[PDB]
């Protein structure tokens, strides 16, 4: 048909062009940008540089650190996330006893704002005041020192952000008939062999869809580290380095062709998760 | 092999299934039939040790088994909504449990072959149960279950979420299959038509008490409750009241002088003063094309046809009579589900009939195997 | 009912740090203008590069809400070549400057003019002292060498064995490195900051190693902070204050903090709420705002358990050059009324209003008729030293670029407690060299 | 059963105390008393109100509130009506290229907002929108626009539109249809997507961190993130944890109001 | 009130109700009956106004229609998946179609009050259809299609998602009901019981195109076609293959020289080459329960019962052939869902035959209801 369709145009271009006129202009803004020796202290001699605001940041030493920094959180912290999360969500669909109660004290970490969480793990892990830095031996402050700063962002993110991941994980469990289980267990695998054999490669789009949403939205943290390490000892993930080299040295050359390339590893991220892996649309 | 089991029940925090006993013998076809609510598809889940027994026994072969978990019986069950893994190939569905069995894999291919030869699905191994038509998802069940030669091959209702044509067709295969393999098997199911059509024994449950063991024809020849008189009913049975003639039995529109032999055994074994007779629809003929019973030696009788069914080669005609045929000890279960209002009787005519919706009747009631019953106790006095 | 229109008010940011004797000026001044306008207080971080952070975003993206500023000593260069920070030379009228080279102290006058002429004027001086605590060890450090030896004396004793220094990766630690850099003999950047020369000459490397040394054995003496690599001004207050530290390096403005704290209850070595007579002193805001005869008997108790001293000298006889800090007042190029806002900066700096901030806020005055007032010099009694210390000062390298050379000179020292008295010193020339030609990215 | 019994018992609790222990510590951090702080007790023993009764004095955490909740209430507003426009046409109607518009939402909806902060900074909006509320619903609704759009696909393709036949049996007037009908089954959807959608836009801190300066136009997030303390000599590990529960609280209130509607759609109707 | 329609069609980019000609009167009981994916719920459709007529007209009693709105062309649907608004109340959902009729609150009440009487939902009359079961669900969607008391009454597979049971009683109320409010009526099923149940006259479609119309009687007695032979008569009408012997029709099993009547009667038209034989179940009557004059002509084989299967009135035996019976040019279209096995046969025989599996049965064929019909183009030609 051509009425329908014509329709369909006119009810989508409100949001498509809302989302690439206030999505698109601005990365397309951020490169003219990174092109451009623009400091915002003086911006009235701005000249063009070919690529000169790149090939600095990808050969300087404190790029590379905070993109490893980020990585060995997104990956470890999304492991730990699909493990916990598969874990929570077997037992909020599985459970006997009142499944109301589990459901609000899972929905209870999946609204509290990202700072208060961070408050409450940074005032823990502090000697003295913290319940869980005054279990740990004699002088240890385990928050001054790279890697404990770091794997206690780890377990912040993780508890913060796993009840979206276990609800998601719900979300393609439930499609489960119990039929399909009951059939498995007459079989004779079990409750672990059953796990890997049935119910497992059934969610395969739940679990891909999770874990593109997590790695994501663990390469974008700027919180966590924010305001519990700072960027200290050289903590900070690449959008603390944006935001230092933005605001504390007003170079904005620099701070867009940082904006620039962590846009591009988003992009690597988000294309290996879909040409491989499949990993398509949950409305497919 | 032999599936054996004695005192058996069920506790629900209540009596689902007590007083349970029975010896399927070796290819004997238990068939677990009784109305939606009754103990049969929990029965079934006890056999399939999906919830342990509470007491009694559950001895397949001759042993107590009600503790080993369902992955050791050996029982391979079929479900009712064809529970098959989408995610998998036909021939990956077929062959799970006997990859689960630690089967060389020559011997898997060459026997998933034979079983996928022996139904009639042979070319569908391949695709996934996505692209598969009611008929071969049901046989890819049944594939699946054949398989491993399993002890007590126990089905669940599998013709159920099929259409009510391919039925016929498919319990013809499942009567062939069944009778080719040679293995026990129980079958729960919902109507009567299966339970008749393919059986070697019959099991008419009502809430937990099963109420007849008996092959189906003297299920339906000589039944030992009104449950299992009325359930058995095609056109079910019409069950009037009476009264005690002490020579026959008066009908509501009738009255008999029924025998001496059925008298004796009516008297000499006293009961309450309360019988509610029965009387099949086959029984039931219109008195304009016979002459041997529908005269003195029968009851003939009239009303107004309220509406007759030609389908073919029987007439069905139905009337209401006033009167009343409540109060009895499970007709009100019985009539929860079929006979709707307390006076609606069918008549089975042959297809010669001279009738049409609107007219009178002179329908007469071969006074032969009219089953007289009680109402105290329900219990049938014809037979056991 | 309340978009945009009423009466002017002048948005007067200053650090969090003040956030109480700033607002009580600003309460002092408000009500002396009667109806010309009124002057708001909003506040800026605690962190000394921070506060730059919010103001310089407050100041590029154009806001035109911000009309006075209390800016660094440091950041005059940097505010001035970059076009904000309006100089004092251009009023409506054309007297701020006359007012502000009228009576203050030449020190801190110095770090407010950019080239010639000024571009802030000052309202503060501050400047390092050495507190201890007076009954556990007598006859204070006077020498570095000394205080890490009285630590480690109270640590084998058994009690607070800290020192509590401004370790952690912000300007609290070049404030010190330059301190123990100063005192030995070298210098950060030469005269006019175009060259580095930290380790130019062995002179220079020596004095560099030196306090390279110095920074080493604190915090990796034994007994030392489990912490000391993420303190700073505030937690080495609160730490002498909570009885873990028993010396520490701190700005004057600790004296009002102990005395405030104790006598609102805080600290256990110094009870002072026991006495009746500091009944109703507290101010009911929050404040201390003492009597006389109540601060008299608040310091006569305190005076024998928290002596101050001197900053410690690097060597046995040469007194040490501490840094310059301090506030200056300088008027945003981004407000659209700047004579109000310089009546402002000239009646928030008044002789009185100075007297306050010294005496119940610490921030010392620079206001030099002040320190010959015989209540002041009773008042405030750490006058003494501040002066014998603003006359041999080490002041920052004071160039457009500091804040840049003090982000990598602050990162190159990152973890303190290991550092490499001999590799640090070439790590940090390479550094500062790269910061002045302004190549590379802040940390 | 007992043994499972138990065994589902010990699994709730574990799960209910790993949710709750750090709620529970601002709490007990909040109400510890400033002579005390500095004991690891989780359990406060002498409470006292002297840290809540000095974060209300003055509107620096009441005007943050409102300000996150005008903006999220705005854009929620917005983001649902143009979501819904857009969700519709995705659940019912048939045109060219509709996987795709879902799954480029979707990726967009995972945009870091560092690369959208250094353009946005300099832009037009930057040239007199510094510090206001359009600047900052401009790029909450960027961040807000595929999640209404995929929780109202997920709410629309449910319903029955058969329904809409069996109206149009009567009278067929399909104004009144679609206004009695229809809207009374998709309206409680659309109620769910914009608490979602409200949800997720309220506690964003990188964007509010950068493009708020003023009293005005400052979100919650952002209030407490540059909070430092109420006293200025004293210790502010009560105050700062005493302003984290005053933020919170306001939003788990509304999560364990509204947890059936929101697990359902979140769970794209999944669970009930 | 008077539906009259002919020569509607359709086009899909297909005539799916190519050459359709019907005149319903007052009252008629219509059913369209046909396999699955005929062009019966699309005529349904066409007449509802859901899917406009491509080329023909709809006179509905009083004018064309085929260019009007549903509110004024037959009114009164009921769907099969029971189009019912959750959120309202039963009260409201039967009161639709009045409400939105601007008809007074107080009449509302009375007519909707009286309209669930006539059903046995009243005291359900303030649930919401989410709490409902399927009976009742079914009750409150006639009900909504009842109360307008519209010209004609057109339902849609209204008793396909039932119960396997209730489905007779739902039939017997549907039959009652019209009976008593007496609206013209279409109803689209799937099978021939109730299509010859419930009633007045019948239109078996294949492919879009009618193949026989009138009473179920005429058309089960006296069908002029293959499929209407081997669709109606639920147990499938045998079939076999043979030809002409000039003096009457010859198989494996039997040499039938019925009549020269009927040979007279075929020899009036063209004869041709291949001629396909049909014979009922119902009509093999084993003879050895026919005592009479239809002993010697009854051409009487024998075979080995692979199953029989005594589900009361009736024991149904199966039985096998040999050579080539699918000679087919409706009957493919018949088996393509129901109708397995080539060589497949079943007898109905009196509940008296002592027969079983295994051994030989000698059937009775009794050459009086022979139905022959022509392979090439499956047309009758004893019967028209
Ligand atoms: O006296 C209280 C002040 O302490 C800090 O001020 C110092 O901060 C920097 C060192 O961390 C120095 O550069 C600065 O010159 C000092 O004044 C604090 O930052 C201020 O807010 C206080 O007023």
């Amino acid at each position: 048909k051509k009425s329908e369709r014509r329709l369909a145009f006119w009810l989508i271009a409100p949001a498509v062009l809302l989302m690439l006129a206030v999505t698109a202009y601005p990365i397309g803004y951020a490169v003219w940008l990174s092109l451009q020796r623009y400091n915002l202290a003086e911006p009235h001699d701005t000249e063009f540089i070919g690529l000169a605001n790149y090939v600095t940041v990808l050969t300087d030493g404190y790029w590379w650190t905070a993109f490893a920094v980020t990585l060995g959180i997104t990956v470890v912290s999304v492991a730990i996330e699909f493990a916990l999360g598969l874990a929570l969500a077997l037992v909020m669909h599985r459970t006997i006893f009142g499944k109301g109660a589990v459901r609000t004290a899972i929905l209870i970490p999946y609204g509290i704002v990202t700072v208060a969480a961070s408050y409450s793990w940074y005032y823990a892990w502090t000697p003295g005041t913290g319940y869980l830095a005054n279990l740990l031996p004699e002088g240890s402050a385990p928050l001054t020192d790279q890697l404990p700063s770091l794997a206690i962002v780890v377990l912040a993110e993780v508890w913060k952000t796993t009840p979206f991941m276990a609800l998601l994980l719900l979300a393609g469990l439930a499609l489960v008939p119990q039929d399909l289980l009951n059939a498995a267990q007459v079989d004779g695998a079990g409750p672990w062999k059953r796990l890997t054999k049935v119910i497992l490669p059934m969610i395969k789009p739940a679990i891909l869809v999770a874990l593109l949403f997590r790695t994501l939205d663990a390469f974008r943290i700027f919180d966590n580290i924010y305001i519990l390490t700072g960027g200290s000892n050289d903590t900070g993930s690449v959008s603390i380095l944006g935001y230092d080299n933005l605001f504390k040295a007003f170079n904005v050359g620099l701070g867009s062709a940082i904006s620039v390339l962590i846009f591009l590893s988003v992009a690597i991220i988000a294309f290996i998760y879909i040409k491989i892996f499949g990993a398509a649309a949950p409305g497919s | 092999a032999e599936i054996v089991l004695d005192r058996v029940t069920k506790s629900y925090p209540r009596a689902a299934v007590k007083e349970f006993s029975m010896t399927i013998a070796d290819g004997e076809f238990i068939i677990l039939v009784g109305p939606s609510g009754c103990g049969k598809s929990t029965t079934l889940n006890m056999i399939a040790g999906l919830e342990e027994i509470t007491s009694g026994e559950l001895r397949i072969g001759g042993e107590r088994v009600n503790e080993k978990a369902p992955k050791d019986r050996d029982i391979a069950m079929v479900f009712q909504s064809y529970a098959l893994y989408p995610h998998m190939t036909v021939r990956q569905n077929i062959a799970f449990p006997l990859t689960l069995a630690k089967v060389p894999k020559a011997e898997i291919a060459a026997k998933v072959e034979e079983t996928a030869k022996i139904l009639d699905l042979s070319e569908l191994l391949d695709r996934k149960p996505g692209q598969l038509s009611g008929g071969q998802r049901q046989r890819v069940a049944m594939g699946r279950a054949i398989v491993r030669s399993p002890k007590a091959f126990l089905m669940d209702q599998p013709l159920s979420n099929l259409d009510a044509k391919l039925r016929v067709q498919m319990r013809a295969e499942i009567s062939r299959l069944q009778d080719r393999l040679g293995t026990t098997t129980v079958y729960v199911t919902h109507d009567q038509t299966e339970a008749m059509t393919l059986g070697d024994r019959v099991v008419v449950m009502l809430a937990g008490e099963v109420q007849q063991i008996g092959t189906p024809d003297e299920l339906y020849s000589s039944p030992a409750n009104l449950f299992v008189a009325g359930f058995i009913g095609s056109p079910a049975m019409n069950f009037f009241p009476a009264t005690r003639t002490d020579v026959g039995v008066r009908l509501p529109f009738g009255e008999v002088t029924l025998t001496p032999h059925m008298l004796d055994l009516l008297d000499k074994q006293a009961r309450p003063e309360n019988i509610i007779v029965g009387i099949r629809p086959e029984h039931i003929e219109d008195s304009a094309l016979l002459d041997g019973y529908a005269r003195i030696r029968a009851l003939t009788f009239s009303v107004r046809a309220d509406i007759v069914e030609s389908l073919g080669a029987d007439k069905y005609v139905h009337f209401t009579t006033e009167g009343a045929g409540a109060e009895s000890a499970q007709l009100a279960e019985l009539a929860a589900d079929s006979g709707a209002g307390t006076n609606q009787f069918i008549a089975r005519v042959s297809a010669d009939s001279r009738v049409r919706t609107g007219e009178q009747i002179e329908l007469a009631i071969d006074t032969t195997k009219l089953s007289i019953f009680d109402a105290a106790t329900g219990l049938n006095l014809t037979r056991d | 009912c309340g978009s945009q229109t009423g009466g002017i008010v002048i948005n007067y940011y200053t650090p969090a740090n003040e956030e109480a004797t700033f607002k009580a000026v600003a309460n002092r001044c408000n009500e002396q203008l009667g109806g010309r306008f009124q002057i708001a207080q909003r506040n800026l971080p605690k962190g000394a590069d921070d506060q730059r952070l919010q103001l310089a975003r407050r100041l590029t993206g154009n806001d035109k809400s911000l009309d006075v500023m209390a800016l660094d000593v440091v950041w005059t260069a940097e505010f001035a070549e970059a076009g904000w920070a309006v100089p004092l030379s251009e009023d409506p009228a054309g007297l701020a400057e006359a007012d502000a080279t009228e009576n203050t102290l030449p020190g801190p006058l110095e770090t407010a003019r950019w080239q010639d002429e000024l571009y802030a004027a000052p309202i503060t001086t501050n400047t390092q002292l050495l507190w201890y605590r007076a009954d556990l060890m007598p006859a204070p450090p006077t020498t570095w060498d000394g205080m890490l030896d009285e630590a480690n004396r109270l640590y084998r004793e058994g009690g607070p064995s800290w020192i509590a220094v401004q370790g952690k990766q912000y300007e609290g630690m070049v404030v010190w490195f330059n301190t123990l850099l100063q005192s030995a003999g070298g210098q950060v950047l030469s005269d006019d900051g175009q060259r580095v020369t930290l380790t130019d000459t062995p002179e220079h490397r020596a004095a560099t190693v030196k306090a390279l040394r110095i920074i080493k054995s604190v915090a990796t003496a034994p007994g030392a902070d489990p912490s000391i690599t993420q303190t700073d001004e505030n937690t080495a207050r609160l730490a002498l204050e909570q009885g873990k530290a028993a010396l520490e390096v701190n700005w004057p403005y600790v004296l009002p903090s102990l005395l405030e704290n104790a006598v609102k209850g805080g600290v256990s070595f110094l009870p002072l709420d026991g006495d009746p007579a500091l009944q109703g002193s507290i101010n009911d805001v929050g404040t201390f705002s003492p009597t006389d005869e109540q601060f008299d008997i608040a310091f006569d108790a305190s005076k024998k358990v928290f002596g101050f001293a001197p900053y410690p000298g690097v060597n046995p006889d040469e007194p040490a050059r501490v840094t310059l800090g301090g506030l200056n007042l300088a008027v945003a190029s981004t407000s659209q009324h700047k004579a109000e806002a310089f009546e402002a900066i000239r009646c928030l700096r008044n002789v009185e209003n100075q007297r306050y901030t010294s005496i119940e806020g610490g921030l010392p005055a620079v206001r030099t008729s002040l320190y010959d007032d015989p209540a002041f010099q009773k008042k405030y009694p750490q006058y003494e030293i501040i002066r014998q210390q603003l006359t041999n000062a080490a002041v920052r390298p004071a160039t457009p670029v500091y804040q840049a050379v003090s982000t990598r000179m602050s990162a190159t020292l990152a973890p303190i407690s290991d550092i490499d008295p001999e590799r640090t010193a070439d790590e940090l020339t390479e550094a500062v060299q790269k910061a002045i030609d302004g190549k590379g990215l802040i940390p | 059963d007992a043994r499972r019994a138990t065994w589902w018992s010990v699994v709730n609790i574990l799960v209910i105390v790993y949710a709750l222990i750090p709620v529970l510590w601002i709490l007990s951090l909040s109400l510890k008393p400033t002579s005390s702080v500095k004991d690891g007790k989780l359990i406060p023993t002498e409470i006292t109100f002297a840290n809540y009764k000095a974060i209300f004095s003055g509107d620096a955490f009441t005007s943050a509130l409102f300000n996150s909740i005008g903006i999220g209430l705005i854009t929620t507003i917005i983001a649902v009506v143009i979501g819904g426009m857009a969700a519709y046409a995705v659940a019912r109607l048939q045109f060219p290229g509709k996987q795709l518009l879902i799954g480029v939402a979707l990726l967009i909806a995972m945009f870091p907002h560092i690369s959208l902060v250094t353009p946005i900074f300099n832009m037009w909006r930057g040239i007199g929108l510094f510090d206001t509320w359009p600047g900052l619903i401009i790029p909450y609704i960027t961040f807000a626009l595929p999640l209404a759009i995929y929780t109202l696909s997920a709410f629309f393709r449910e319903i029955p539109w058969d329904l809409e036949k069996a109206a149009k049996m009567d009278g067929a007037t399909p104004a009144q249809a679609f206004r009695k009908v229809i809207a009374p089954l998709a309206a409680p959807g659309i109620v769910t997507a914009a608490i979602l959608v409200f949800i997720f836009a309220w506690n964003d801190l990188l964007l509010a961190l950068s493009l708020t300066a003023t009293q005005r136009a400052i979100t919650a997030p952002v209030a407490i993130a540059n909070f430092t303390g109420s006293s200025q000599f004293e210790e502010p590990t009560g105050s700062i944890a005493a302003g984290a529960m005053v933020i919170t609280i306001p939003i788990i209130i509304f999560v364990l109001i509204f947890q059936r509607r929101i697990v359902a759609g979140l769970t794209s109707g999944a669970v009930k």
